[PDB]
């Protein structure tokens, strides 16, 4: 009996992830228009999805993906930042759903560098359309332990995360208000050491992020 | 337009350089950063899958 | 059986948590299905062959079993099925490749005894009534076998919206050169001929015109 | 339509017999009264000044 | 000094008014569109909106208007009445705007029969709206007084105020299972006598909206 | 004076109750003024004249005076004027029927200082740019009195997007056959020509083209 | 001020 | 699973 128990609970999971890629794929493809976020966002029903959709990142996040959970988490990643994308679903992300927000700043601290590395990218997208709302700055860069956050991504060797994080840095290094205490003491926070390597870096991109967010730096 | 009778919205002669009207939205304009400085504008990102 | 127990709960839960985030995430895609567009961009993932395929399992895996949760879960695919079916790239899209789909709804339609899931009928009514505006669709779904018996066994059901949708589903049917084999009940067509409900008795006056000519 | 190629619709010779196809949402399905009974059918009232 | 003041209350008072006259007519004119009411809907500028709209409803009825004051008000009760004919706008107003359909049902009891019958009109339109959402009837039909408002609106010789009472009536005892205790004692709690007479009237479309309601009530 | 203070705070509060009815309801309008057939149908209202004109009036009575509630307010107008501007129909009513509206814009966009209520110049600059789309609206703004000067004292204002919608407005006029009378800061507007704003020195490089031509 | 009271 | 970055 036991056996049977265990066998059609694996049997349960598959539909699950299946059903969940498959809906949520086709949501993230239609995600990109402003009125298909609008229509999202009315209701209750988004609070709930978000809700939900915060668990599941977690959920599959601590199992460690096949390709099936991987397409499920990716697509959930890619709604939020899409609503992200948008002036009013930031707006309501930051008021409605920051359980949604921790989960996603927890999320890239327990992925170790180079696992996940598009599910990171992802969240990290999100986390910078967030920054564009001024209180989803404040929000995001008061959460504890969210400057060593950008040290530990910092770590991950693949350029496209590396570059995703100068371009959160760059969201938040453009507010002098929000600054820890002292400026110069809150530039002495940031993993210089690491921008100033990545402005010698071989990738082009990368590297013109990491220069002009070092230019920012020396000028204040 | 030729007849000015209720066309009064002006034609420009280069195609390149063409007249185009700017929209404003509540959130946007009161919710979000001013992010058009001097030496960075910064814009939302949105990703499509294949 | 030290293990067992736990076990069972734990499967319990994973059920809950799984129709949970199927609902939320159908209903979001029956909210935005009513615009064609979306519909489009819908079609031409490469997740819409997989999605329509498991919508049907989903759908007669709970009506083999009503739930708050699970019946939001099983409205809202037989939404999106009748959304899509709206869109005429959405129905020839429905008869092209997720046939099993439209078996699976002639199917259910008859396992669901009169007053059980109403909702549920008028919606999947209302689906196959879409497709049908295409000429494949009408052709495959009007040869389903026992489809004209379960017409009438679907004008027995007491509720004025599934006789609506019903009598509209024949009245597309009738619309067309097709077979005939005077199992009518005209009984409760004409009973319904004279009713005070405006779209009813126009639903059933407008049809007996067609069953003349 | 003449040539079977893409268009697939059913084409109707009378004029006012057409056939219409209709949609659902989730709020309407789900939050509201079913309403269409068979002595009666209870639907929204809407105003617009003048 | 105090004339002074007394005399620009009163010039900010007309402004105000003729500001809201304004604006909410041009809402009210829009407010027929899904797409408007959907607009609308969207953020928490919706709850403020309908906030501050049942105070000012409740502020002018009390002060009993004038042209300006009397189209603010039945643009503010118009605008509620379109959200209401939309199937998300009336559930967002029974989850999350229970206040003003508060406010509705105690400023129908505030008008004496013949005062600011249009507004009646209106207010009534956008509870039968209301109440065709489920749990919108389940608060209107609960709601402290409900069946003694009926009668009291019932009160009122216009035709057209009573045809709009006898259409809300319709819809609320279309659904035994709210009914109030057994189903014969809730029909005698029903304004039978008035409802008969108006069963008999010379107004056509009140007398077939009496005596269909007649008919409702007789096979329960 | 025994009745003064307590009616000098009933002034206060009606205030307060005011700019917050008049944010709440001129937001909801900034919102769905964004769509073409919603300005079509505001217009076609009698309380389109009457709104435009109190607009006016009541975005001039706050800048003479920042509060939330009361900022909000003027946005809001600021904002439906910009976008009733953005349609062909909307700058055709505002020129023909709100000129006082468009001399309060032109006046106000002079009073503020540079760096208070820079939101809102920046709305006001881009309803003027939307308004001279239309020939009237171009001859009406650029004829007015010291509008050319006042062009280059807003492009002495430090910030970008100022800056950005002043080099696009002057854009504007420089595109039609117009009256020229040698003020043209070239130092700021070839200062602006190479920046990394890439908006801006493209605004000001595409107008060098101009001011030659 | 008149009504229209289109169902 | 490919990703189109349009900004």
């Amino acid at each position: 009996q036991l056996n049977e128990a265990k066998q059609q609970l694996l049997q349960q999971a598959e539909y699950c992830t299946e059903m969940g890629a498959a809906a949520c794929t086709l949501l993230w493809g239609v995600s990109s228009s402003e009125e298909v976020v609008k229509a999202i966002l009315g209701g209750d029903k988004a609070l709930k999805f978000f809700s939900i959709t915060g668990q599941t990142m977690e959920s599959f996040v601590k199992s460690l993906l096949d390709s099936d959970e991987s397409q499920f988490v990716f697509a959930l990643a890619g709604i939020v930042t899409n609503v992200a994308a948008i002036a009013c679903g930031r707006e309501f992300l930051v008021n409605s759903s920051r359980v949604l927000l921790d989960t996603i700043l927890q999320l890239l601290g327990d992925l170790k560098p180079g696992q996940c590395t598009k599910l990171k990218v992802l969240m990290l997208m999100s986390l910078y359309n967030v920054s564009i709302n001024l209180k989803g700055l404040k929000y995001i860069s008061e959460s504890p332990g969210f400057i060593p956050l950008l040290w530990w991504l910092l770590s991950d060797p693949d350029a496209e995360v590396c570059l995703h994080v100068l371009r959160l840095v760059q969201s938040v290094v453009l507010e002098p208000e929000v600054f820890s205490k002292s400026a110069s003491e809150f530039r002495s926070s940031l993993p210089l050491q690491r921008i100033l390597a990545m402005s010698k870096s071989r990738n082009p991109r990368l590297q013109t992020a990491a220069q002009e967010l070092l230019e920012d730096l020396r000028t204040l | 337009k030729r007849n000015l009778l209720n066309e009064f919205d002006r034609i420009i002669e280069n195609q390149e350089k063409s007249l185009k009207a700017s929209k404003s939205t509540p959130d946007g304009t009161i919710k979000d950063r001013r992010l058009f400085m001097h030496h960075v504008s910064l814009e939302p990102i949105t990703c499509v899958p294949f």
